[PDB]
């Protein structure tokens, strides 16, 4: 849905109201999770002071996202280098102190609630307008002008056969993906197709640090360390 | 499928909160699945005059990467001014 | 801004210490969990029984493809190869020919339902709304060959789900 | 120009040296994998396969190149003695299922248009 | 320039030992180094400014189930753009491919004059514009 | 060119004229050729193609029903910027992006014109004239096409 | 429409039909050769021709945005009814 | 801004980074060969291969740079260029919320010193680059394949490598084990010559060679 | 100074109970290791122009919190780390000899994009 130059098409009528109904209910379940585990002694011992990573080594290891915010490093791409309209949205970034497995679990759960504040603002400050860049040489024209106007059809033909030819150049854009600092390195020769696309996966740098974390911990801890790391192997294996 | 009031108290008491105010199961509050036909807006450039592409394009306005030194006193300069330490939260300080 | 998450130093007053001692000795947060699940036991299950009732969808759902045809009966596909040119999985394979009437139709329209990933680009591609995924998410087969659709199967799907595609497209033709 | 940066070896001779302890390690390595990996070939049937790669890789003369595959051979040896490979991976060296390919021109001519 | 024990190697570069190209596809295959022709039905000449190396075409048989274009030569849809010819060919010997080189066909410079369309004696007077 | 159309009127339609079983003519598409016309009157000598009228219509064609045949008649197809003069034998066999272009020499004549054999999936749909200046310029005979 | 091959197969709209030997025919046995009966070729012929009186006629194909790109068919050649290249609907002048 | 489509330009950042470009160039003139800032405010530090270790330590340790996070470590294989592979590092400076890109060139044979010491993140990125491209990295803790299958030959991301590869897999019953066979597609990859024959960007027009 | 900071926030780094003294001795070490480098080197001018000011503020400002704003480097604990890192770099930069003209020009068209 999220395409270059804007989203594919506008939301259906009544979608935002359905968002509001769910967001009302959700905070009444996030605390419900916290009731189940956050104060549970068994969950605490299985997660407190376990898989602890310090500040400098985590920073040196190429970590990002929770691995940084969990150990005390107050870094978040949504705040430091805000992309899109993330600047016009107020929110807090939970920062841990111990840096262990447990502190990240609160960091993720607190990220839940902070996201709910972002959703509340996005619904309340939705602006009118189109959903894709007006430039038809970049985003395909709507089907209405497709079937009546010469230029729209020509552009739609070439866009879906050739595609927009981007200027030559290379860039690395990273965003605060829920796992971490997901980033892509796109090198373009100038034709209608990319020349090289390196995919900075937040879990790639993380998983290299599995050995550094699990030092002296038992195997059951390694199972715990895998979970907090929040790795999905589509991103790391690319 | 509405719970009997007898167990409405049971679920409320056993969890120490009012479940019936907001439940996970959806009900008639959802938006209707059939909606009137929408009229979508037009973009800012949908003007039938003074919309020349030469003053509107974005691709043809990218210059080649500007070169500042090639291998072919001055004050020390940081890449950007150092970040300002984030202030503590106001809505919710220390948890 | 940022919010600290967990460093809350507990108080050492005798009331607080006995509270924690009672909590550790007489397991309370464990009982808090038990009371939680019991409360979450007497709720209404979120399950729905299968095919007798089915889950909810939206008119723009993407599923099994179909090749519709005009109200007259003539097929919409004029074989412009746009869908093949945009197919991310290169599942579209079509060849055209000047038909006997002189019109411009396709001899072959094999869609390999084992390659394409239901991007929906094809329904966005053809300017005559020829190819479109139907609402039928259900077409699972017992053999691999059955999934490899040709033009004939596509038209049959078009003739079967035509009532849905006309209605669904009617709803969403304004959003696009 | 002609001056290039060498990887480890400083001429052919120690480049010829490094291929030796690879063969030294590989030869010692054959009989235990045949036992550990539960292979179907004989202990004798492994040494030739270890051997035949080596003068299959014989036209190479550049010292940098020679040192480059001695690392690849060492890595392949590395990923073998920790049972990181499997029976299928090792057996892929023995081109077993693939039917023999002809060599004479006439047989090439009979099967299909290909050199 | 590096003081890193610069050995003067002289043997021509050959990395075919490492690229992993199977024995059939390294000697038998012949690559062609040429500048692509201008598509005659078009008029622009942007596609004829980069040398390209492509491999010879192999068997293309139709699949039994449904009429396909199944092939068994991996080096079929592999073209490589190159700035200049000597740089393109330097890749060929380095990868040990028996190459064939063409020459950069360029349009010869013509002389066009609108005044010629209406001459007094020369038989180049255009009959209609 | 722009990315949108400000035209708010009805487009003109032009009747098709038949000038060959080898060249298609959807004359409503082409725009004021002077390319078909010059090629017929300079490279082929056949003075049958022309323009008829003035104004927006000024129909371009042959007026009377004539049959444009010459040894080089087929070259009007690849000099047409617009898809009006199109190869009738081609007739939407395939589309440009999917086909692969290989360079060869025609053997039908003894001139040896350089041609591009556009093939896809293991079949030949089109034969295009390459450029060789002294050999064949950029033209090939209809026999070779 | 759908005819029957000498072997017994059903010719499709494209005219494809596995011939007598055609070892590929084994697949259809114990199965069926899927053929669509609503042949597009003869499903457009019976549609009548519009007798609209003008020189240039647009064809949206019905439904506006639901149809096909608006093309203008020239109804001037008084021998053959103009047809839209997108849908095949025949248009003709009302014979003056 | 009347223009609603064109991405806004940040000249202050452009001037700021360009000054830092002169900074790094002056401090290390031995390795830095070229420095440029793109139109979208990204600084590329073109260094010589032997400068991989020295230059990286400078941006990681110098007080005025403080780039203490290895974003990524990639290479773009350009068959054209004499030394085809081009190793690219991306560094993020937490203190100065800026990103830098040091790029170096390397052929198939010449090795590059492993940046594991200066950036311990590079260790796993080090293995990937060799596995996908074949750039061997000197004095590395453990250089090994990380992505390709065990015993897989060749370097896949290399341009000369075919899209489908050379080796397939299937189960063969006479051996009761997965076996490798030469690649044999049921459908060849339909390559598309989707390149416009008309120049797209007069700004980036190459000189008339 | 008040009550010493319980923690610096970041796990690892410990609160320095002798902040100013560590800054002074570290910054003096910087000016020493720099002193072993030729003056014309640009590394000397910028590092001494950076450290000597930092040494100037730490001596002048005795309050820890005002010192943090003085060098805008977060808390003191990460300041002593950076001052340590500059020490290692300066100690390692003297052997690297990064002030002579570049080792050599890169090949003709190694840069330039597109090809
Ligand atoms: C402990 C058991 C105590 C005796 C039975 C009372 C009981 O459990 O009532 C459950 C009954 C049903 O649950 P609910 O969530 O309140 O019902 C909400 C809707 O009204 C529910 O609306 P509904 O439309 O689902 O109501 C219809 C429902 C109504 O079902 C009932 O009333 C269950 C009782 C059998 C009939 O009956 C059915 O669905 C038919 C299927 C019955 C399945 C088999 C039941 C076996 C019962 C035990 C057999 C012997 C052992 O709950 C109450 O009435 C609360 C009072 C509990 C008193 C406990 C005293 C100790
Ligand atoms: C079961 C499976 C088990 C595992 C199965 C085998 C697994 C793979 C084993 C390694 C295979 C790898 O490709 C090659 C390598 O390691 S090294 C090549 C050495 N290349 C040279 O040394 C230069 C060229 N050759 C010569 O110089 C001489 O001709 C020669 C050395 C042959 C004889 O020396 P002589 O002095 O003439
Ligand atoms: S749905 Fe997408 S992937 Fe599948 S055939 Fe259509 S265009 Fe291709
Ligand atoms: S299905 Fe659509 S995109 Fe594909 S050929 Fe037909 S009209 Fe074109
Ligand atoms: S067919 Fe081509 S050359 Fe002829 S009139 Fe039309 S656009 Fe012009
Ligand atoms: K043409
Ligand atoms: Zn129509």
């Amino acid at each position: 849905y999220i395409r270059p130059g804007g989203v594919h098409q506008d939301l259906p009528l009544g979608l935002l109201d359905d968002i509001y109904e769910f967001s009302k209910n959700f905070s009444f379940r996030i605390d419900e999770l916290e009731e189940m585990l956050t104060n549970n002694r068994i969950w605490r011992n299985r997660t407190v002071d376990i898989g602890v990573v310090t500040a400098e080594d985590a920073l040196n290891y190429g970590f990002s996202g929770v691995m940084l915010r969990g150990s005390g490093i107050q870094w978040d791409l949504r705040k430091t280098q805000p992309y899109d309209v993330y600047d016009q949205v107020e929110f807090d970034v939970p920062i841990g102190s111990r840096g262990d497995c447990y502190d990240r679990y609160l960091c993720r759960v607190e990220e839940m609630r902070q996201s709910l504040r972002i959703i509340s603002q996005c619904l309340n400050k939705m602006p009118p307008g189109e959903i894709k860049v007006d430039d038809a040489k970049v985003s395909p024209p709507k089907r209405a002008e497709m079937k009546t106007s010469m230029e729209s059809l020509i552009h739609h033909f070439k866009l879906y056969t050739e595609g927009y030819q981007v200027p030559p150049g290379a860039t690395y854009t990273a965003i605060e993906a829920p796992k971490g600092e997901f980033g892509v390195y796109l090198v373009s020769d100038g034709s209608s197709r990319p020349y090289r696309c390196k995919i900075k996966a937040p879990g790639f740098a993380h998983l290299a640090g599995l050995d550094k974390m699990s030092k002296g911990h038992m195997l059951a801890d390694v199972v715990a360390i895998i979970g907090t790391q929040d790795i999905v192997f589509g991103e790391v294996d690319r | 499928a509405s719970a009997t009031r007898v167990i409405q108290l049971l679920r409320n008491w056993a969890s120490g909160r009012d479940l019936q105010a907001k439940l996970q199961l959806r009900y008639q509050e959802i938006s209707k699945r059939t909606q009137p036909p929408p009229k979508l807006p037009v973009g800012p450039s949908h003007k039938l005059s003074n919309n020349y592409y030469c003053t509107r394009d974005g691709r043809r306005e990218a210059m080649p990467p500007s070169i500042v030194m090639s291998s072919q006193e001055k004050k020390a300069v940081t890449p950007a001014p150092p970040i300002k330490r984030w202030e503590l939260s106001k809505d919710q300080p220390y948890l | 801004t940022y919010k600290f998450v967990n460093m809350r130093e507990p108080s050492m007053d005798m009331k607080s210490v006995t509270d924690r001692a009672a909590q550790t000795l007489l397991w309370t947060e464990l009982v808090r969990g038990l009371g939680m699940t019991l409360s979450y036991l007497f709720r209404e299950p979120a399950t729905i029984n299968y095919p007798f009732e089915k889950g909810p969808l939206s008119p723009r759902f993407r599923g099994e493809h179909a090749l519709r045809r005009y109200p007259s009966g003539e097929e919409r596909c004029i074989a412009c190869k746009l869908c093949e040119a945009v197919c991310p999985a290169q599942a579209i394979t079509i060849e055209a020919e000047p038909r006997a009437d002189g019109s411009r139709r396709t001899t072959r329209y094999d869609i390999d339902m084992t390659k394409c990933i239901y991007c929906g680009f094809c329904q966005e591609a053809c300017p005559v709304d020829a190819i479109v995924e139907g609402p039928n998410f259900e077409f699972s087969t017992e053999t691999h060959e059955e999934l490899l659709y040709n033009k004939e199967k596509l038209l049959n799907n078009g003739d079967k789900w035509e009532a849905e595609i006309a209605a669904n497209i009617q709803a969403d033709y304004l959003y696009r | 120009g002609t001056s290039v940066k060498p990887i480890f070896s400083r001429d052919m001779n120690e480049a010829k040296r490094r291929v030796r302890e690879l063969y030294r390690a590989w030869y010692r390595e054959v009989p235990n994998t045949v036992h550990l990996f539960q292979l179907d070939i004989s202990v004798k049937q492994g040494r030739d396969k270890v051997r035949e790669m080596f003068m299959k890789n014989a036209h190479v003369t550049d010292p940098r190149v020679v040192d480059l595959l001695v690392i690849k051979g060492k890595m392949e040896l590395e990923e073998t003695i920790n049972v990181w490979k499997q029976r299928t991976h090792i057996m892929r060296f023995f081109h077993e299922t693939e039917a023999p390919r002809p060599t004479d021109f006439l047989s090439k001519f009979y099967v299909g248009h290909d050199p | 320039t590096q003081d890193t024990q610069l050995i003067a190697v002289d043997e021509k570069l050959d990395i075919t030992t490492l690229t992993g190209v199977p024995e059939e596809h390294i000697k038998t295959r012949k690559v062609r180094i040429f500048v692509p022709a201008r598509n005659n039905m078009q008029s622009g000449v942007n596609n004829t400014k980069k040398w390209k190396m492509e491999f010879d075409t192999r068997e293309r048989w139709e699949n039994p189930l449904m009429g396909w274009s199944s092939t068994a030569d991996p080096l079929s849809n592999l073209v490589l753009t190159f700035s200049t010819k000597e740089d393109a060919v330097a890749f060929a010997e380095k990868n040990g491919w028996s190459f064939d080189v063409e020459e950069r066909k360029v349009p010869k410079p013509k002389s066009k004059s609108y005044g010629a369309n209406f001459s007094w004696n020369k038989r180049t007077r255009v009959s209609t514009k | 060119g722009s990315d949108r159309s400000r035209f708010l009127e009805g487009k003109r339609a032009v009747e098709d004229k038949n000038i060959g079983p080898l060249v298609k003519t959807i004359m409503t598409r082409c725009i004021q050729c002077t390319r078909c016309i010059r090629f017929a009157s300079e490279i082929a000598g056949v003075d049958d193609l022309g323009t008829t009228g003035r104004g927006n219509d000024m129909q371009v064609g042959t007026y009377i029903e004539k049959m444009f045949m010459s040894e080089l008649s087929g070259n009007i197809i690849d000099i047409c910027p617009v898809g009006a003069l199109t190869s009738k034998p081609y007739a939407f066999t395939a589309r440009p992006w999917e086909t692969r272009k290989t360079e060869s020499i025609d053997v039908m004549d003894a001139v040896g014109s350089n041609i591009v054999v556009s093939t896809r999936t293991g079949e030949v749909m089109r034969i295009l004239p390459r450029m060789h200046e002294d050999i064949n310029e950029e033209w090939i005979s209809d026999k070779t096409r | 429409g759908v005819r029957t091959s000498p072997t017994g197969e059903k010719v499709t709209h494209t005219g494809q039909a596995y011939d007598d030997g055609d070892y590929r025919r084994v697949r259809f046995s114990d199965r069926q050769k899927e053929v669509n009966e609503n042949f597009a070729i003869d499903l457009i012929a019976e549609q009548p021709v519009s007798e609209v009186g003008s020189r240039v006629i647009s064809c949206d194909g019905g439904g506006g945005a639901l149809g096909h790109p608006r093309v203008y068919i020239n109804l001037d050649k008084e021998t053959k009814t103009g047809t839209c290249g997108y849908c095949g609907l025949q248009f003709r002048q009302p014979h003056h | 801004d009347t223009r609603p489509t064109i991405r806004p330009r940040n000249d202050v950042v452009h001037k700021q980074l360009s000054a830092f470009g002169q900074y790094v160039a002056e401090i290390l003139p031995k390795y830095v060969q070229q420095v440029q800032v793109s139109c979208f405010n990204e600084l590329e530090i073109f260094i010589h291969p032997d400068g991989v270790i020295p230059v990286l330590t400078f941006l990681r340790d110098h007080t005025n740079a403080q780039f203490k996070s290895l974003a990524d470590l990639t290479a773009v294989d350009v068959p054209t260029r004499q030394n085809r592979f081009e190793i690219v590092y991306n560094l993020l400076s937490l203190r100065f919320n800026s990103q830098i890109r040091v790029k170096t060139y390397t052929d198939e044979l010449t090795p590059i010193e492993s940046s594991v010491t200066v950036y311990k993140a590079a260790n796993w990125y080090e293995r990937e680059i060799w596995d996908m491209f074949g750039v061997f990295f000197a004095n590395h803790p453990d250089l090994r394949r990380i992505l390709t299958g065990y015993g897989f030959e060749g370097h896949p991301f290399r341009k000369d490598f075919p899209l489908s590869g050379y080796v397939e897999l299937r189960y063969d019953d006479e051996v009761k084990r997965v076996v490798a066979e030469p690649v044999e597609l049921a459908q060849e990859f339909r390559k598309f010559d989707l390149n416009s024959p008309w120049e797209a960007f007069p700004a980036y027009r190459q000189p008339p060679e | 100074a008040g009550l010493l900071k319980k923690t610096t926030g970041l796990v690892g780094l410990a609160v320095c109970e002798t902040p100013h003294e560590r800054l002074k001795i570290l910054y003096t070490k910087i000016l020493d290791v720099l002193g072993q480098i030729p003056k014309n080197a640009a590394y000397r001018k910028y590092t001494e122009q950076i450290t000597n000011e930092k040494l100037g503020m730490v001596k002048a400002e005795p309050d820890v919190k005002k010192l943090e704003e003085q060098l805008q480097g977060g808390q003191i604990e990460e300041v002593i780390l950076q001052a340590e890192n500059e020490l290692s770099l300066a100690r390692k930069m003297l052997r690297w000899k990064p002030w002579e003209p570049l080792v050599e020009e890169p090949p003709a068209n190694q840069w330039k994009w597109p090809i």
